[PDB]
């Protein structure tokens, strides 16, 4: 295909993913589906008003001349009844619309009189807006804009632009309609069918467009459907009008009749790109990936199970750090870059800025722990390490930082949670609110976001707080007063009477919402969920093995559990988040060391393992580490560490 | 090929998904067979009071029939998985045990 | 979030900082008077929302709380599975759309897919305007649910399945599945919700969540609290939340009452609170005394408790369940609802296999269900006429391709434990084996799983009546002559049932000439006696032994001899080879250095009872305690506690 029809589709495809397209849909599709003509009602009043009509003498104007002169000379009545007679028939639908439809359009604008799209649209609700009366009346956000006057109403003229003299009062006789038309059309993204280029509309159309600015406005695409191939000095010169043509008689071979599948190949070959990702040369896999990927550089570091949603499902992204193909169906993009990474020979095929890009992917994924595909995969060896001075308990080195001056933005997020940590939740919480103050001039948006979340955890903690203090009676402390003066207390309550946790995602920019979606999940209890399930599983799985005194000989299913544990944890010391202050993670954390230390006591007095396979290979090591003796200590009490010895 | 060994306890055996090229004694040869045991402890017998595990041999997926068990000549051990040769791991495995089946494919608890 | 309204029927405020509406509806509700003091348009809609209120278990204020005691009760054919009531219902004609959803839901649940995807596009064209905007969304969402089901029913029928399940076995033809991928071709659902009038989003708003992926993270996240060792309780708050959750997902008639996010919730939920209540029970046992809390879990289980097991619960998971939860300590609630729901599932399964109107896609969503119901009735006491329905489905009606012979047995063997056997059921068992008799006779086997045969029901009949006999049995070997082999060894397994003269007439056909011929007819026929020309034989065989001085031989010998079902000095003469025989044989002068605790692995009830009386026990005792103080092993802890104390 050519360079221009692939931009052309591949722009298309995108603002539909957006869900910023709108269809304006002509008359050929109705036609298509063999709906009366317009000229054979023209050929009907000059019969009727001359007696004999003339194929040769019938011009654009005469088109709209002869129903205004049959209107005023033989009246209103006549031209109802022969509107009724030929326009009550019923037709089926197109298949076009079909395929129309099946594009997710945000808006279908027509200049149609009929019903067919509004009958093919199947189970899609849009709002029908026909008059000027159902403008303000609207039910829904998304419109079906008949511009020319639908039927709905009745079989009158009144209600429909057909005649000269609606055309030429029609800016004074419907100025909501156009100026929401003209709005559609400056807001979303255009893409015209049905239309021929020298048709009245869309020559209104230019003439409106030639008026506004020279950056302002997106250029309206156009799918052309005639049996000639188009030329190339009206191509340019309607090109340097404001449309891209996408011509359908060179996209496929057709006879001069042909029209039903000169719409199909286009439509088909659009639709089908939806799940098309055009990649061929390594350098656009380089560029995908890179894209997909760039906006979590802001994170430190990224858990491995959730990136299965930034790949929309494309990729299994195992613990153990492997890959796996899951729903590709495309050049297999990823096992294209393990290749690259593998060999350096191939390094040299790709552009500068593109070699750099791969380098900065490289040194993501390293760092991320993601290692090579499933099968090539050998004897990976991880390790674990956190780089949170809260984790450790570094008290005094925390207060430090606290009293150095802050530098940038990034600074200002540690010592906030440092503070948090450090039970300071006044400070925290005004310094967290000078961050959401001072964010507004950025270039990605997510220490804002993060920012909002821990403010509103800390406004919950603050409140148990609060509730607990005076409620246990003052028995610890003198008056068991906190710092929190009624003052701060109320002013907390005020600034946050209206604030709503569930739409602070929905709110965000679409930039936001399109980039950052594995985020979503960290202001609800859903960031649990997908471990949680997985955790039980294991359990049920474990303990049926030690009822049955089986000893299993190979990798253990401990793995998982522990893997993800550490995940977890790194994932939320690091980034400083103050969800690892809730009770959720923390029952969640002694299970999971639970389970592990029971399977390992179990593991450590075998039977016949010593007597017998022994020569052949023993690897089971359970060994207790600082960051095992560290969890431990933080998220256990002091029964679930006796019953622990106990058992 | 050794990662899916299981060991049993509740009964000494070893659960391991091979194939057995055992030659039964007198010159009788069999291909590629294997073993099923079950472990119940709660069967209502006669005078066979000696047996919790009730040992099945299964030849081209169906039962044979045992007239005089005294299959003593091993066998060309075969990993179905990818066609491996362990046959020395399970000579060895077997000595190590005095069980008189050290090796089946699949055990079915009825406790 | 102006009120709380906790699980028990209670509302307590929390963020209203206005007027106390629901208080003062409260008040209007309980007085007379002061509800009076309002117009007509008034009191029909103070009468409407006492109705709501009433039927959706809002009871009163925190303050006023009066004797609150919650039972749940669901009113849905579906839930029950009165499969025969919604058959009728579906034929019947409809007279509003809202009859249309019901009719559409209960054929989903029937397996009928394709009949309920088009009545939800039906009712998807007809329902548009103009306030029944529920039906339509919810029609939405259901359509596109039964869409992913069909796909992946696809899924696992082109690929294991096909003669693995028996035939190809095309769920739906290729015409109804490409009509329903060009339908939805590039359908989302995230943006369903959004599209809707705004006075639809602004009025249900709680029904966005049928929109998303999962919708069950919080109750799985809070399912935490019940793990908690640290001495309304959380066992009643999650109970309650469940039951919730099971009456709105059923009562309005959603599909996704079928999907394995669902399944794997109740399991959790379920597991997790009979964990609790069996910890809490040995926390008390430890602390309080041996028997004053009674022994008895506080865990009572009802007939929606026993339905859910069943529904949601594969066999392994309810094996686990018993393993680590001991259910003999549990009693069951409601018996007669019980047993008419097993009733019920026997007759359904009956009208399937005779009927020969197998639907392949309801099949295995119903087989499931039936298999753990079968396998879970073993708790709950039957009455003589739904045991014998039972017994005659279980052992007639039941595919055999989900239920081999063992596994029959072992149900069996399960169903017996709490009722024992009535004259009815024995004669059931017998007409079955009888017809496998009648089978028997031809390139036909048994083919069973865990290795068991049509011997063990003859062997349970027998345990439960001594004095048995097969008319039918004694009849049909009566007439047997010597060239059916497979017919005289089939009769040979069951040989104690036949009668006196039908034992003499068939040992006609088999008799014993070497030690191999003596081996095998003890092993799987019935040759008890030891006669001395028997035993002649056995001391032939180890003087070749002893003269020639390796599977087993000698051990079985020295077993039976020890179980003094030989009687003879001659044994003592063949000391020396093996040393398990002179274990077994001379206990006295055996040397203990040689033996091996792994024999105590092999050995049955009866024979390590025996050895327990014989005095060798010293030895044994001391061998046990130090494997056990080596090794924490289960079984060797298990046989000395059991048997040696």
């Amino acid at each position: 295909l050519d360079n221009n029809v692939v931009e052309c589709i591949k722009e298309i495809t995108e603002s539909s993913r957006n869900g910023k397209l709108v269809f304006f849909v002509g008359a050929g599709v109705s036609t298509l589906s063999d709906y009366p003509q317009w000229w054979r009602l023209v050929d009907k009043y000059h019969e009727e008003l001359y007696g004999s009509p003339k194929k040769g003498n019938y011009s654009s104007d005469e088109y709209l001349r002869i129903p205004q002169i049959f209107y005023n000379v033989k009246g209103e009545m006549a031209f109802d009844g022969i509107l009724k007679d030929f326009f009550q028939v019923d037709k089926p639908t197109n298949p076009i619309h079909d395929k129309i439809l099946a594009m997710n359009p945000a808006h279908v604008i027509t200049t149609n009189y009929d019903n067919l799209i509004d009958t093919a649209c199947r189970g899609k609700y849009f709002s029908v807006i026909s008059a000027e009366e159902d403008v303000a009346n609207a039910t829904s956000s998304r419109y079906l804009l008949k511009v020319h006057g639908d039927f709905r109403k009745g079989f009158k003229g009144e209600n429909v632009v057909l005649k000269e003299d609606d055309y030429l009062n029609y800016d004074q006789n419907y100025p909501l309609i156009s100026n929401l038309m003209k709005t559609i059309i400056a807001t979303h993204t255009i893409v015209f069918i049905g239309y021929g280029l020298g048709d009245y509309n869309i020559n209104m159309l230019l003439n409106w467009v030639r008026k506004l600015q020279k950056d302002s406005f997106h250029k309206p695409f156009f799918i052309r459907t005639d049996p000639s191939p188009i030329e190339n000095e009206t191509l340019i010169y309607y090109e340097n009008k404001g449309l891209r043509i996408i011509d359908a008689a060179s996209l496929i071979d057709s006879n001069e009749y042909d029209y039903l599948e000169r719409y199909s190949a286009v439509m088909d070959l659009l639709i089908e790109s939806q799940e098309n990702k055009f990649i061929t040369k390594d350098d656009e896999v380089i560029d995908y990936i890179y894209g997909k990927i760039s906006p979590l550089f802001a994170l430190q570091y990224i858990r491995k199970i959730d990136l299965k949603h930034v790949f929309e499902y494309d990729y299994h992204f195992e613990v153990n750090g492997t890959v796996v193909r899951h729903k590709n169906k495309g050049f297999g993009y990823m096992e294209r870059f393990f290749e690259l990474k593998e060999s350096c020979d191939e390094r040299s095929k790709l552009s500068k800025k593109q070699y750099e890009r791969f380098n900065a992917l490289f040194n993501f994924f390293e760092k991320n722990g993601v290692i090579c595909m499933a099968k090539d995969a050998g004897t990976l060896n991880t390790s674990i390490e956190i780089n949170s001075l809260a984790y450790h308990g570094k008290y005094d080195v925390m207060k430090k930082f606290i009293e150095e001056q802050s530098v940038s933005i990034e600074d200002d997020y540690k010592k906030a949670f440092f503070l948090a940590c450090l039970g300071r939740w006044e400070e925290s919480y005004d310094l967290y609110s000078n961050i959401i103050l001072n964010s507004i001039d950025e270039s990605n948006g997510c220490v804002y976001y993060l920012s909002q979340i821990n403010r509103y955890r800390i406004y919950q903690s603050i409140t148990q707080a609060v509730t607990q203090f005076n409620g246990l009676g003052l028995l610890t402390f003198g008056r068991h007063y906190k710092p929190f003066t009624d003052e701060f207390l109320a002013r907390i309550e005020r600034e946050m009477t209206n604030f709503n946790i569930d739409d602070l995602f929905n709110g965000m920019p679409f930039e936001f919402q399109k980039k950052y979606k594995i985020l979503e999940f960290l202001s609800d209890n859903q960031f649990l969920y997908d471990d949680t399930v997985k955790l039980f599983e294991l359990t049920n799985k474990v303990r049926s093995e030690m009822s049955e005194g089986s000893y299993s000989f190979g990798m253990s299913s401990d793995i998982v559990v522990l893997l993800r544990l550490y995940d977890n944890l790194r994932f939320l010391y690091e980034n400083c988040l103050w969800s690892v202050s809730f009770h959720e993670f923390h029952q969640y954390i002694r299970n999971s060391m639970s389970l592990l230390i029971e399977k390992a006591e179990y593991e450590r007095t075998r039977d016949i393992d010593e007597l017998g396979f022994s020569f052949f290979g023993k690897k089971s090591g359970f060994f207790m580490e600082y960051y095992d003796f560290v969890n431990i200590s933080r998220h256990f009490k002091i029964d679930d560490i006796k019953n622990l010895e106990r058992s | 090929a050794t990662h899916d060994l299981v060991y049993h306890s509740k009964i000494n055996t070893f659960v391991w998904d091979v194939e057995f090229d055992i030659v039964l004694s007198d010159s009788k040869e069999l291909n590629k067979c294997y073993f099923v045991k079950c472990f119940n402890p709660y069967r209502i017998n006669g005078k066979c009071d000696f047996a919790v595990s009730s040992i099945d041999i299964f030849s081209e997926g169906k039962r044979l029939l045992i007239e005089n068990e005294f299959n003593f000549k091993i066998t060309k051990a075969v990993h179905v998985a990818t066609s491996k040769d362990v046959t020395e791991i399970v000579l060895h495995l077997s000595e190590r045990i005095s069980s008189p089946f050290p090796i089946v494919k699949e055990v079915v608890y009825l406790d | 979030y102006d009120y709380h309204f906790e699980v028990n029927g209670t509302v307590v405020r929390h963020k209203n900082k206005g007027f106390g509406y629901m208080e003062r509806f409260f008040e209007l509700k309980e007085s007379c008077d002061e509800r009076s003091k309002l117009s007509k348009k008034q009191y029909e809609r103070f009468n409407a929302l006492f109705n709501f209120f009433e039927k959706n278990g809002v009871i009163c204020m925190a303050k006023d709380a009066g004797t609150l005691n919650t039972s749940i009760e669901i009113n849905s054919l579906a839930y029950h599975g009165k499969y025969d009531v919604m058959k009728k219902f579906i034929e019947e004609q409809s007279v509003s759309i809202e009859d249309d959803y019901k009719k559409a839901f209960f054929l989903a649940c029937l397996g009928r897919w394709e009949e309920s995807y088009d009545l939800y596009s039906n009712i998807i064209l007809n329902s548009i305007d103009e306030s029944n905007g529920c039906v339509y969304y919810l029609s939405q969402i259901n359509r596109y649910r039964i869409y992913q089901s069909i796909t992946q029913a696809v899924t696992q029928f082109n690929g294991l399945g096909l003669l693995t399940f028996g035939r190809h076995y095309k769920p739906f033809t290729d015409e109804f599945l490409a009509r329903i991928e060009r339908e939805m071709t590039n359908f989302n659902i995230d943006d369903l919700f959004n599209g809707m009038p705004f006075e639809f989003q602004k009025k249900y708003k709680i029904l966005e969540f049928l929109s998303d992926n999962q919708f069950l993270y919080d109750d799985t996240v809070k399912l935490f609290e019940l793990t908690n060792k640290v001495r309304m309780s959380s066992d009643i708050v999650v109970l309650l939340r469940l039951y919730d959750n099971l009456r709105f997902l059923y009562e309005n008639c959603l599909w996704s009452v079928s999907f394995h996010e669902f399944h794997q919730y109740i399991r959790n939920s379920m597991s997790l609170l009979i964990e609790k209540a069996e910890y809490e029970r040995t926390r008390d046992i430890d602390e309080l005394g041996f028997s004053f809390f009674g022994k008895k879990s506080g865990f009572f289980m009802e007939y929606y408790d026993f339905v859910n097991i069943s529904r949601h619960f594969k066999i392994d998971d309810i094996k686990n369940l018993e393993r680590s939860c001991s259910i003999d300590k549990i009693r069951f609630g409601e018996q007669e609802k019980i047993e008419e729901y097993l009733v019920g599932i026997a007759e359904e399964i009956t009208k399937q296999f005779s009927a020969n109107g197998m639907n392949v896609v309801f099949y295995t969503q119903f087989i499931s269900e039936a298999k753990a119901a079968l396998y879970f009735a073993k708790y709950v006491k039957l009455s003589e006429e739904g045991l014998g329905k039972i017994v005659k489905a279980l052992l007639f009606y039941f595919p055999e391709r989900d239920l081999d012979i063992g596994k029959r047995y072992v149900w069996l063997e399960r169903l017996t434990k709490c009722n024992e056997l009535p004259k009815s059921i024995i004669s059931i068992i017998d007409d079955f084996l009888v017809l496998q008799a009648e089978k028997h006779i031809q390139n036909y086997s048994e083919v069973s799983s865990n290795g068991l045969y049509s011997r063990d029901y003859g062997a349970l009949i027998k345990h439960f009546e001594k004095n048995f006999i097969s008319k039918r049995l004694s009849e049909i070997t009566l007439c047997l002559t010597q060239d059916k082999q497979k017919q005289i060894d089939f009769l040979f397994k069951l040989l104690p049932l036949l009668s006196t003269n039908a034992k003499s007439h068939l040992l006609s056909f088999k008799s014993v000439e070497n030690i191999n011929d003596l081996m095998n007819g003890i092993r799987i026929g019935l040759i008890d006696e030891f006669t001395p020309e028997h035993e002649e034989l056995i001391i032939e065989y180890l003087e070749t032994r002893k003269v020639n001085y390796s599977n087993d031989y000698m051990s079985t010998f020295g077993i039976w001899y020890f179980l003094e079902e030989i009687n003879n000095s001659k044994m003592e003469e063949f000391i020396g080879m093996d040393d398990q025989y002179d274990f077994f044989v001379d206990p006295e002068n055996f040397d203990y250095k040689k033996f091996i605790p792994s024999w105590l692995k092999n050995y049955n009830d009866k024979l390590l009872g025996k050895i327990a009386g014989n005095k060798m026990k010293h030895h044994v005792i001391e061998v046990l305690k130090e494997r056990v103080k080596n090794s924490n092993d289960k079984r060797y802890l298990e046989i000395l506690m059991n048997y040696f104390i």
